[PDB]
């Protein structure tokens, strides 16, 4: 039902289980949470995948010029 | 979280809608790049009047050959 509560909880529990394949399918099928909080904490996740999820919410934001910045460290 | 929505979108009347708030704010170095992604060469008069009230002449010199482009005045 895209519900935004429910999207963040779950997407906090994904963070808490280290889960990046279910991240992928929420963030694929739906799209009604903050993206830039959500991505603004993958990146400190110490995770390569995290961080590659966090780039691919921003680009998907259309923040262009500042994703690539990122995952160019 | 204006500043996002608009990101995500694309539609020159959104930009013209955060330049009119940045005008009413008193961000006039913020307003050019509210006019570079829109295109609008119009409301210049209100956006010229500002320009006096805070030294910025580095980006409103783009901004006014971008408009020549659109309204030979």
């Amino acid at each position: 039902h895209n519900n935004k509560s429910v999207n963040e909880s779950l997407n906090n529990l994904f963070i808490t289980e280290e889960d990046y394949q279910a991240l992928r399918t929420s963030i694929d099928a739906y799209d009604n949470f903050d993206n830039i909080s959500l991505a603004q904490r993958l990146e400190k996740h110490e995770l390569i995948e995290f961080r590659r999820i966090a780039a691919y919410l921003f680009k998907g934001n259309n923040r262009w010029k500042q994703s690539v910045e990122l995952c160019k460290k | 979280r204006a500043y996002e929505f608009a990101e995500r979108c694309n539609e020159p009347a959104v930009w013209s809608q955060l330049a009119k708030a940045q005008l009413q704010k008193g961000m006039v170095k913020e307003a050019i790049d509210s006019y570079i992604k829109a295109d609008d060469p119009s409301s210049y008069m209100e956006v010229v009047q500002a320009a006096n009230t805070s030294g910025n002449w580095e980006e409103l010199v783009k901004y006014l050959q971008m408009a020549r482009k659109k309204a030979r005045e």
